[PDB]
RNA sequence: ACCAAAGCUAGCUCAACAUACUAAACAAAUACAAAAAUACACCAAAAUAAAAUAAAACAUUCACCUAACAUUAAAGUAUAGGA
RNA sequence: ACGAGCUACCCAUGAGCAGUUUAAAAGAACCAACUCAUCUAUGUGGCAAAAUAGUGAGAAGACUUGUAGGUAGAGGUGAAAA
RNA sequence: CUCGCACACGCUUACAUCAGUAACUAAUAAUAUACUGAUAAUUAACAACCAAUAAACCAAAACAACACUAAAACGUUUAUUAAUUACAUUGUUAACCCAACACAGGAGUGCACCAAGGAAAGAUUAAAAGAAGUAAAAGGAACUCGGCAAACACAAACCCCGCCUGUUUACCAAAAACAUCACCUCUAGCAUUACUAGUAUUAGAGGCAAUGCCUGCCCAGUGACACCAGUUUAACGGCCGCGGUAUUCUGACCGUGCAAAGGUAGCAUAAUCACUUGUUCUCCAAAUAAGGACUUGUAUGAAUGGCCACACGAGGGUUUUACUGUCUCUU
């Protein structure tokens, strides 16, 4: 084949030893007794060093299999920031769901209910969305990493608002950097959702199932999609040390148990750094099972078997200007099996908030043909994120 | 156009051309130092 | 003082990894190839030119991969094409009508019968008909496809004798291999590549070439058009 | 032109009495006169504010499970400001029942504000420009931890022609023995966001103290009377800066000088320990040609330092300070005028 | 062109060029990019109590010198240990093989102060 | 009358002898970009002397030309030389 | 032996081009910053061992330019002016 | 009148205070940021030093919605180890750097065109000559090699040469020179430092120059392949005499000789030896100027390329007005 290395760059290969050496029974004369190089005097070979006092910083690396977690059976972990080549259809195949394409009748009725609207909503949402893209930063043109995460705490400071007719979001705690483990063994392979996400809104209640019992049976039939030649763990981290634990992001005795929402943000200046909305997609739907798994272990135990109290988790994607929602249901747990039931997914996917923003007033044949604001306006996407963040109440 | 100002002071250019250490890492430079201590100069490099 | 090469990567990366170019200039800092340099930022991205690669040695059967996307890439004339099987992506040279989402078969196995070529497919040359059109062709078992990848351009199997297969090379030239070489089935893509038209000096800056220099040389004898006869057969096969 | 860099959080000993050298402003201990005229509002539940102010501590303490830190020594600005984070946006959610213009208030979470202004002369003592008179300028540009902004202004504390026998420090020494250093670069002065923001007034300041000024690290510099001066300089700076940001937003400035006071509030909080200051903004002509016949002076309210809790051990929160959590909830509780 | 008899020091260069002026250092560089200071690097100067102390930094004019005579190894070998060895010997009971009672050692490395590697600056 | 002029000293040169031959100072730092206390390496190398000149040009040739054998003769002899 | 801190060409890393006509960032057009130097007049031991004033060409590109490095004379480099 | 503030690079105290200047420096005085003596100074938050090892990662920056080609620097997460304990070290002045000088020169970046920087005149008179500016009767290029310079204009055209943008003799030549897209040749079947991490639709050594019509004959000589024959001119390069003839000028034609072919198409007094100011027509009152025609140019000529064409050019020539001190003739 073609060697990827090069001779010239790789690490040379030691000098040949001297001619002495190569003598039975002779003893070299080298210039290791003067602590210093000199010529005509034979290379002395040194055992390799050994501080006996062992130094945390100046010490070598220790190999893999010196740790005590290390394991044979490889597991695929799943961290924030992997990348998936099928996103939905590997994510529907590694968490056992069936996909739908619309937000879910409770979250439609609780959306488009005119009444569990605010007080001036469209006026609201334009100024937090032109405060976010251009009046936050000094700078004429903030960068995405620094106007996803203000928009995104505008749109939950909004819907937060709603706290005052609405006296049940209290019941919510936000939190943000917590470690998720969740690992299950389907069809012979060890996965394992394992990072930490953007933010998590934990809440006392849990969040009510959302999916008949129609559609759970109906799901019986449904049969996953296979694709034959990539592997379902195309993406995922191969890992070689891990712990076999559902590690939620807190301890036990927390007083807000149940996880509500996600939040992904997608801050980052350069399109390959950001994610592409399959991927993301798949992202939430991991995490969010991950969540759910957590959930259902330490309610349920570490048994495989079908909830008969199912899961629900939600979860909003945010690339900036384009909104993806996720309302994940979990309902077994036994995924070892592919003739069992399904869990569900309702994924509301490519939800655009505005078409585009002008930070400057552009000017053609030296006149304004377009002022400064966003051109376009979906208020349905902010509809659906109010819906989403109500629906615990 | 108008010559004479052909010197821009640089000190990292300066002694990384005729430095110390440029000037051993050589042995023409060595030799040219050693010319220099038998003439006496005071200063042998930069 | 002596330059570094930048090409130290032993581990095959599917994104692109930043190149520093180096115009007509060798180890020593002398200039060994005139008319380059200048050109234009270009990243390199890393060929799998050994199409048959198992992934894992447990199976080393024939493998079927999938095609993601064709792009183009700058380093060479021909446009290519990531594709992904098994566990790992790899980027391969894109034939002339690969598209996305398509079927890739990848193939040592060699019977009596041959194989319907598909254009994707990577077979030895033994399994292949007697007058098929190849390219990526291969100078020893295992050795890796040094030969054919231009955009375009594209040799003929000829005969298949005694074990081993002859082939004709763009140039028209002859070369004989064993029938074990892993060979693609197909004409290379960017047929037109040929065809196009550099629109002014500033392109092939771009593309970077230094124009030529202004030194008027007198033709010698080299000069003529020399109608010579074709060169014999390049044959590769080791005879005991 | 040539600047004064002056940052809220600094490491001088004294820096509070140079900065209202600086800024013309009399800091008065005590909170300001309540405005007793107010109506039987504040029924709310104390147990509950303090259940949800505990869970904030247990969980940015023991019950939130974050990465392996090496470092045993487990730094507070990690640990804090979460926390400072969650306590707000708790705090903001539970008392916006009682109080109205929570709702509507916009949150900024670690957004700048920048001030810029301009304070008595100096004669350059060296260059070519030797002999001849420049006035000083000064430039603050803090990063508030969280910060409220609201519709509508605060009501005043005091009038606006309120006076005080204590006078403003003046020092009879040059700025760069603070230490101060001047700098050269873009003078910004923005209050939270851009001028187009309807929300154009705010409502308070939270400011997470860095581990450069813990009260350790004071004692171990040798350093007990400093640990106030450190709040008081934090909050003249900032508060003032935000003050000012506020006047010139709405079109006041040296010789333009502000008609009705501009009021602030900030909370400013270290990993353990908590402290309230008011500031009152009434002059902004500090400038030495506007500042010859100027009777007013800016009022700074401090309150000394208080702790929230003691030593949580093991999710049980040990010592609980209710007077602390009753001076946060007047303060996000003050309202502006109705008419 | 520039100056060569001149000492190159750290404010004749760039702003890479930070030249220490001969301090010492006192810790390294830690994980955020800050410097940690190890307070064993620091030199600790012991000093003793001066109150009790009836010594003065001059001394009485009328006070008359001594002979130059600088000490020695043979000479601080007979004050310290010729007496014992020689008690010892008279005695009976000197021992060739161990000769550390008498002050001498037979490594360095054990102590704290040692001479040769000279662990102590001052 | 200004400008000016004159000292006899510092010291140098050639030899002989001579111990036997890189002077003194080296507390700290010195081939990181020298005078910068402190971290897992690479270190290193040799391959004829040439020509300016003379032969009135210039090609073969042209002593001395940084390699010990010194002095008195043999002797500018035998020899080597586009002889 | 010493020289690529000026210059000829490359190699890494950065920075600039405002306004106007134009579906155009088109090796387009006008004209700034900026880069070159067509013509003339002074200057000719001068401000200057190559300048000043007027006037000119390019001005989103084969464009300028900052820092660091490389190619060293039987050679280097050169859109050949030895 | 308006090149000011700061930072980077560079110079090192030339910076600040007090005192003195008879002399030394300012190209002269006053006095002093540029001379002398003494004493002090630049205090870090700005900047320098400021983790490695494996894995997930094709999807540009240009308000980035989404696209073009020339394919494009700028990043997080996971896992293993990262001494753990205040306060470390260094640059902080300036009127300054490179040019022998306190030089009208050369100098990167962010801001504004003044809210900051400075003074063309040492004092007189107002000779000639010189440089710069303004204005001018009537004329309006009649001056001159040339409409060079200047001008209340700042337009329309005809030719030569190069297609065009661009580059070049730093310091007498910026071009008709070089390069250039396009078209042709030759040289190479291939791996770890150029070419190239490429594979004949590729990469080098070259010629000529876009495009349009084309590129006619020759291997006799010298080169190159073929190791001899033989092939090559888009290789180095060459492509004819003598004499008579139709009815007078000519010669369609013929005889004879040598060649490898005897200069084809085209253009033509040209940037093309001399004769040349070739002959003729237009332009002017006058023309060795310019343009169009005739044409053996016996020394034009077809990729050392021949012919025309749009756009283009501080390239070189010729006109029409408008314009003016260039000039009548200067004041
Ligand atoms: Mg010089
Ligand atoms: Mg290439
Ligand atoms: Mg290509
Ligand atoms: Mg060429
Ligand atoms: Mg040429
Ligand atoms: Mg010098
Ligand atoms: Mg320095
Ligand atoms: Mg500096
Ligand atoms: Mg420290
Ligand atoms: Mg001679
Ligand atoms: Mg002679
Ligand atoms: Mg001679
Ligand atoms: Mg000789
Ligand atoms: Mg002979
Ligand atoms: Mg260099
Ligand atoms: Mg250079
Ligand atoms: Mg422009
Ligand atoms: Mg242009
Ligand atoms: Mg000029
Ligand atoms: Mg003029
Ligand atoms: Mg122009
Ligand atoms: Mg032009
Ligand atoms: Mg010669
Ligand atoms: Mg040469
Ligand atoms: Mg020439
Ligand atoms: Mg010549
Ligand atoms: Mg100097
Ligand atoms: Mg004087
Ligand atoms: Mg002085
Ligand atoms: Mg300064
Ligand atoms: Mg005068
Ligand atoms: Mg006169
Ligand atoms: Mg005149
Ligand atoms: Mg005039
Ligand atoms: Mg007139
Ligand atoms: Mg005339
Ligand atoms: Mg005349
Ligand atoms: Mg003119
Ligand atoms: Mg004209
Ligand atoms: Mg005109
Ligand atoms: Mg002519
Ligand atoms: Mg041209
Ligand atoms: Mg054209
Ligand atoms: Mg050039
Ligand atoms: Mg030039
Ligand atoms: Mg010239
Ligand atoms: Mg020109
Ligand atoms: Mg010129
Ligand atoms: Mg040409
Ligand atoms: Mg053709
Ligand atoms: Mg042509
Ligand atoms: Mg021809
Ligand atoms: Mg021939
Ligand atoms: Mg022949
Ligand atoms: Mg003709
Ligand atoms: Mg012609
Ligand atoms: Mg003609
Ligand atoms: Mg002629
Ligand atoms: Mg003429
Ligand atoms: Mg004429
Ligand atoms: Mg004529
Ligand atoms: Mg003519
Ligand atoms: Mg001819
Ligand atoms: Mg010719
Ligand atoms: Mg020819
Ligand atoms: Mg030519
Ligand atoms: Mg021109
Ligand atoms: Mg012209
Ligand atoms: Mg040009
Ligand atoms: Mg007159």
């Amino acid at each position: 084949a073609y060697e990827w290395g090069v001779r010239s760059t790789r690490k040379p290969e030691p000098p040949p030893l001297d001619r002495v050496y190569e003598i039975p029974g002779l003893e070299p004369i080298t210039y290791a007794g003067k602590m210093h190089f000199m010529p005509g005097l034979a290379r002395p070979v040194f055992p390799p060093w050994d501080p006996g006092w062992t130094h945390p910083k100046f010490r070598r690396l220790p190999p893999l299999h010196e740790h005590p977690l290390y394991k044979d059976q490889a597991c695929y972990v799943f961290h924030q920031r992997c990348r998936l080549l099928e996103g939905v259809k590997q994510a529907l195949w590694l968490t056992k769901t069936q996909l739908i394409e619309g937000l879910p009748e409770k979250v439609l009725r609780l959306a488009d209910d005119p009444r569990n609207h605010i007080e001036n909503q469209d006026e609201r949402v334009l100024n937090a969305i032109s405060h976010a893209r251009l009046w936050h930063s000094t700078e004429d043109i903030p960068k995405r990493e620094t106007y996803c995460p203000v928009i995104v705490d505008s749109l939950i400071q909004l819907c937060k608002s709603q706290i005052l007719k609405h006296p049940s979001l209290a019941r919510r705690i936000c939190a943000q950097n917590n470690t998720l483990s969740a690992t299950w063994n389907r069809e012979s392979i060890l996965l394992q959702v394992h990072g930490s996400s953007g933010a998590r809104l934990n809440a006392k209640d849990p969040l009510p199932p959302v999916a008949s019992q129609e559609e759970v049976e109906a799901t019986k039939n449904h049969v996953l999609e296979t694709f034959y030649p990539i592997s379902p763990t195309m993406g995922l981290q191969e890992c070689n040390v891990y712990d076999v634990n559902d590690d939620t992001g807190f301890q036990e005795g927390y007083p807000y148990p149940c996880p509500h929402t996600l939040y992904f943000l997608e801050s980052a200046n350069l399109r390959p750094r950001r994610f592409q909305p399959d991927q993301l997609r798949a992202k939430m739907i991991l995490f969010a099972f991950g969540s759910a798994l957590a959930q259902a272990r330490l309610l349920y135990g570490n048994d495989s078997k079908v909830l008969e109290q199912p899961v629900v988790v939600q979860s909003v994607g945010t690339d900036g200007r384009l909104f993806q929602f996720l309302v994940l249901q979990l309902n077994t747990t036994d995924l070892a099996s592919d003739e069992g039931v399904k869990n569900l997914a309702w994924v509301d996917s490519d939800q655009l908030l505005y078409q585009h923003f002008w930070c400057l007033p552009v000017i053609k044949k030296k006149v304004v043909v377009e002022p400064v604001g966003p051109i376009g306006f979906q208020p349905e996407t902010f509809r659906k994120f109010l819906a989403l963040y109500l629906h615990g109440a | 156009k108008a010559r004479g100002n052909e010197y821009q002071p640089s000190n990292i250019k300066r002694k990384h051309k005729h430095g110390w250490v440029r000037r051993l890492r050589t042995p023409t430079g060595v030799q040219v130092i050693l010319r220099r201590m038998h003439k006496g100069r005071k200063s042998l490099s930069h | 003082a002596t330059s570094v090469s930048w090409k130290s990567r032993t581990k095959y990366t599917v994104m692109p990894v930043k190149m520093r170019k180096s115009g007509g200039r060798n180890h020593t800092g002398q200039i060994q190839v005139h008319g380059i340099g200048g050109g234009h930022k270009q990243r390199y991205r890393m060929i799998d030119f050994l199409r048959f690669r198992p992934e894992h040695e447990s199976k080393p059967g024939p493998f079927e991969e999938k095609v993601i996307a064709v792009r183009y890439d700058p380093c060479r004339s021909a446009d290519i094409a990531l594709v992904a099987g098994g566990n790992r992506k790899r980027w391969i040279i894109a034939t002339e009508n690969m598209k996305a989402g398509d079927t890739v078969l990848n193939s040592d196995h060699i019977g009596r019968m041959a194989v319907a070529a598909r254009e994707g497919d990577a077979h030895p040359l033994g399994a292949l008909p007697v007058g098929t059109l190849i390219n990526n062709v291969e100078s020893e078992p295992g050795r890796g496809a040094q030969y054919i990848r231009a955009a375009g351009t594209c040799g003929v199997l000829l005969r298949k004798v005694n074990g081993t297969a002859i082939i004709q090379l763009p140039s028209k030239r002859q070369m004989q291999v064993l029938e074990t070489c892993i060979a693609t089935v197909g004409r290379v893509s960017n047929v037109d590549h040929n065809k196009r038209v550099i629109g002014k000096a500033g392109r092939n800056r771009w593309l970077g070439k230094r124009p030529n220099s202004g030194l008027w040389q007198r033709k010698g004898g080299w000069a003529g058009r020399k109608i010579r006869p074709l060169p014999p057969m390049k044959s590769y096969v080791k005879l005991p | 032109f040539m600047k004064y860099v002056v940052y809220p959080q600094t490491f001088a000993l004294n820096a509070d009495n140079w900065y209202q050298s600086f800024t013309k402003t009399v800091f008065l201990s005590g909170l300001p006169p309540t405005p007793a005229k107010l109506e039987p509002e504040p029924t709310l539940d104390i147990t509950a504010l303090r259940e949800a102010v505990c869970d904030c501590l247990l969980q940015e303490h023991f019950f939130l499970r974050r990465k392996k830190r090496a470092p045993v020594i487990q730094d507070r600005e990690a640990i804090a400001s979460p926390f400072l984070d969650q306590l707000v946006a708790s705090l903001t959610g539970l008392l916006s029942v009682h109080n109205p213009v929570l709702a509507a208030a916009a949150l900024d979470c670690k957004r700048p504000v920048h001030f810029f202004w301009l304070r008595g002369e100096e004669i350059i003592p060296r260059g070519h420009r030797k002999g001849r008179v420049d006035a000083l300028r000064y430039q603050i540009n803090d990063k508030p931890h969280n910060q409220i902004r609201i519709s509508r202004q605060l009501p005043e504390f005091v009038p606006l022609d309120y006076s005080i026998p204590i006078e403003v420090p003046v020092m009879s020494c040059k700025p760069d023995k603070l230490p101060l250093f001047k700098r050269q670069y873009e003078n910004t002065i923005f209050i939270g966001s851009k001028t187009a923001d309807p929300l154009c007034y705010g409502h308070t300041q939270f400011h997470l103290l860095p581990d450069k000024l813990k009260r350790e690290k004071l004692l171990k510099q040798n350093c007990a009377d400093q640990i106030e001066v450190v709040f008081r300089a934090n909050a003249i700076a900032s508060l003032f800066a935000w003050t000012g940001a506020q006047a010139m937003y709405q079109g006041f400035w040296s010789e333009a000088d502000v008609t009705r006071p501009f009021v602030s509030q900030g909370v400013i909080t270290d990993g353990k320990y908590f402290s309230f200051f008011c500031y009152q903004l009434n002059t902004l002509a500090l400038t030495a040609q506007a500042d010859q016949n100027n009777p007013r002076k800016n009022i700074c309210w401090g309150t000394q330092s208080k702790p929230l809790y003691e030593t949580i051990e093991d999710n049980n929160v040990k010592g609980f300070n209710d007077d602390v959590l009753l001076q946060l909830v007047q303060f996000l509780l003050n309202r502006p005028k109705e008419d | 062109g520039a100056d060569r008899m001149s000492k190159w020091t750290s404010k004749r260069g760039p702003r890479t060029f930070c030249k220490g002026r001969g301090a010492k250092g006192t810790g390294f560089h830690g994980r955020d990019g800050k410097f940690v200071q190890i307070k064993e690097m620091i030199p600790e100067l012991v000093v003793p109590e001066l109150a009790g102390f009836k010594l003065k930094p001059y001394v009485n004019y009328r006070a008359p010198e001594g002979t130059d005579t600088p000490l020695t190894a043979k000479q601080l070998f007979l004050e310290t240990a010729a007496p014992a060895i020689e008690k010892d010997f008279k005695a009976g009971t000197f021992d060739p093989e161990h000769l550390e009672k008498y002050g001498f050692e037979p490594t360095q490395e054990g102590k704290l102060f040692q001479l040769y590697p000279k662990n102590f600056p001052r």
